[PDB]
RNA sequence: UGAGUAGCGAAAGACGGGUGAGAAUCCCGUCCACCGAUUGACUAAGGUUUCCAGAGGAAGGCUCGUCCGCUCUGGGUUAGUCGGGUCCUAAGCUGAGGCCGACAGGCGUAGGCGAUGGAUAACAGGUUGAUAUUCCUGUACCACCUAUAAUCGUAUCG
RNA sequence: GAGCUGUAAGUAAGCUUUGAUCCAGAGAUUUCCGAAUGGGGAAACCCAGCAUGAGUUAUGUCAUGUUAUCGAUAUGUGAAUACAUAGCAUAUCAGAAGGCACACCCGGAGAACUGAAACAUCUUAGUACCCGGAGGAAGAGAAAGAAAAUUCGAUUCCCUUAGUAGCGGCGAGCGAAACGGGAAGAGCCCAAACCAACGUUGGGGUUGUAGGACACUCUAGUUACAAAGGACGACAUUAGACGAAUCAUCUGGAAAGAUGAAUCAAAGAAGGUAAUAAUCCUGUAGUCGAAAAUGUUGUCUCUCUUGAGUGGAUCCUGAGUACGACGGAGCACGUGAAAUUCCGUCGGAAUCUGGGAGGACCAUCUCCUAAGGCUAAAUACUCUCUAGUGACCGAUAGUGAACCAGUACCGUGAGGGAAAGGUGAAAAGCACCCCGGAAGGGGAGUGAAAUAGAACCUGAAACCGUGUGCU
């Protein structure tokens, strides 16, 4: 389903994208199995392989309080055929 | 107070939410992030059009 | 009471007495702005309209154009705004 | 959780008192021994005062 | 007030070229000096973004500072084989029913939890400003599923 | 009934007179932890069984239900041990658990410092702390009573009796009740005799002027006790709507102030508006108003229902109970001449010609009838909601906290704990020029005022500087 949430355009990423890899932002309490099925079935493709992170929250401050921010799960997708997963 | 107009039968109920999640709130959320996205009030009012397909059809039961 | 489109007469400030048209309303804080009264000079230098408190404004009764008290009557289904000291419908 | 299966009687508390009225804090326990009395199935040991074992008690 | 007084936390720096409003103190170069069973290379505990890049000089740096473990903005952590769980138990803890105890509760059987120990399938090379038995290249191993098999049937499995 | 997208300003994109935002009633959705309940665990994490479904050549993955312990009930149900009985398996259960207002109430258990000018009996004190069980109140409650009149008639609370009677190393100290005056105010159900049925369940029966059984003529619903399920109109609360009466001049940046003319009042409470307003605004007095939900009451329906006197041959009226001895406790009362009532141990009655009490005890008189149960009101307290009040505080005060406070911070932990309000009526929050890298400043503008420029109302003293008359 919708377990994708946004995808990262970075310079990193951009330089993975050269080579059939794509980089999104996926729910926090998800495997890659489902991240692997999500992606075929919306984008109609077909995956080879999926690796995932996490990413602890960081902490960040604007005037006197102090907060922190979200934490979140990124997946990167390697595909055998297909792309242009954006613009 | 708000306007609901949706007359539709259970089987065309189903299919609203279908469509409206997959292009209306999923094709404009890929936008906004590498930036194609004007008119950015779209996305709040698909929203609350899944909230109603949802309300209607629960007190159906 | 005080809507917007409406001519008013100014009772106390400095433009007292000076006829206007409010433009603007501020329900929250209630403030009128009337065209022609308090500019301020905006150094961005600008000239604009400021705002007035809405006890400061008085309505005009369009068979005299005296300044006059805003009732109800209650005479259909719909409410209309009655003129003190006259009859007239504002 | 000692206490007379049919009676109730339990433990009290009070003085002792010394020839000189000083005063110390002791126990009255009761009489309970052990028995095998007839209940609706298997007979299992309960205890039982001395006072109820008197005018003919089950056993 | 003491008073522009005590102190500025073990030690070798010198010159040339830059940047800059401002240079004993920042960057580059040369010479010289110190450690080297360690002032070198890994890594457990603990800390929790202090890591990288582009900017900045109010406060912190015992002097100065154009610089930073300090301020702003944007980034960075990828595993079937590595350590741990889907395996095992020591000490200890907890405990169905059970025993004891004014209440609260204490102790304990079967059963569980619990590594500092046992069992357990991958290596070499390359690459970025920030990752590497994790990414890429080449060559392997282990478990399980599906389709046909030479050979099977008192076979097989426990 | 016209603007709105919370602090909050910002820009961007939008909704709304086909009734946005906003206010009230009723619904639907409601991640994870936590009694936490499938198992485990270092809370907010990890790992499963079983039955349905989504997807795949198949495995691997996903979704929706359900699976703790104890307790009470139907059911199958060998043990040792013939029969039976422990154990075992499944089913049903708005059955239990935890939290809570560090207030009020009942019970279990229970100090010390202190006073006695030392201290042991005594006092602090049945207080603090701990544990259990509740309720909106709880506890008590229908005479084995108080007393001594020509008698009253369940319980609780206030006034007085009264610092009296009394208790006390008769020291320090402790300290009542009845009478009388008030608030509030109903009383009832069971066991036994006895009759009918297959030990059982029905009926009969509840007391002191002596009642009941048996035998003699015999018919107000009280759902707060008294027996327990429901349909039936008026109010109250939760959004709101109408709601009288003023103009002119002067000073000023601004009028509500001063000076003249008026008006309203079942409305001269209060707050705001450029300074001090009954008539400018929100209001006030007085009226009007409910889709829907909840509460309290009343009118039929509805549901139970046996009433009093005469006879007393005979029978019944609560047992290891009352009471006694020993050891303690509680009664204002410290064992004292200690009645009255509670616990542990050991003994242990009577039956209406009976039993108890009237402060050791006996006799006579008077009053009552123990050893079963239930019961509203007057009473106590405030985590709270609504509407108000004060010769209470005004930022070192008032709550620790007027401000992002149980927070910064400090400690392994239990735990301890601050400082910090104010521009202006209106941001109109200083366009532009000059010195500088910047901070900072000098003009020019805003404003009534900038020595009101956000380190902002007023701006004291300590302390630090510059210039000057006399020495």
């Amino acid at each position: 389903r919708d377990i994708l949430k946004r995808p990262v355009i970075t310079e990193k990423s951009s330089e993975a994208m050269a080579e059939d890899k794509y980089t999104f932002d996926v729910d926090t309490r998800v495997n890659k199995t489902q991240v692997k099925m999500a992606v075929e079935e919306i984008f109609n493709v077909k995956v080879a392989s999926v690796n995932i992170m996490n990413y602890k929250p960081k902490k960040k401050r604007m005037g006197r309080y102090q907060g922190y921010t979200n934490k979140r799960r990124k997946a990167i997708v390697t595909l055998k055929e297909g792309s242009d997963d954006l613009f | 107070m708000k306007a609901k107009e949706i007359r539709d039968l259970t089987t065309s109920e189903i299919e609203e939410q279908i469509k409206s999640s997959k292009e209306e709130l999923f094709n404009l959320r890929f936008q906004l992030a590498t930036g194609q996205l004007e008119e950015t009030a779209r996305i709040r009012t698909v929203r609350k059009t899944i909230a109603r397909l949802k309300t209607v059809a629960r007190e159906r039961e | 009471h005080i809507k917007k489109g409406d001519n008013v007469k100014v009772i106390a400030g400095k433009d007292k007495g000076k006829e206007g048209k409010v433009i603007a309303t501020l329900p929250k804080k209630d403030r009128v702005v009337v065209e022609g009264v308090n500019i301020m000079k905006k150094h961005q230098i600008l000239e604009t309209e400021a705002a007035i408190h809405v006890s400061n404004v008085q309505l005009l009764d369009p068979k005299t154009n005296e300044p006059t008290r805003v009732g109800y009557k209650f005479v259909d289904g719909k409410k209309v705004r009655i003129a003190k000291k006259s009859g007239e419908e504002i | 959780g000692k206490q007379c299966f049919v009676t109730g009687r339990k433990a009290s508390t009070g003085n002792r008192r010394s020839h000189a009225l000083n005063s110390t804090k002791r126990r009255w326990n009761a009489n309970l021994q052990k028995v095998r009395i007839l209940v609706d199935g298997k007979p299992k040991k309960v205890w039982v005062s001395a006072r109820a074992l008197k005018s003919g008690k089950v056993t």
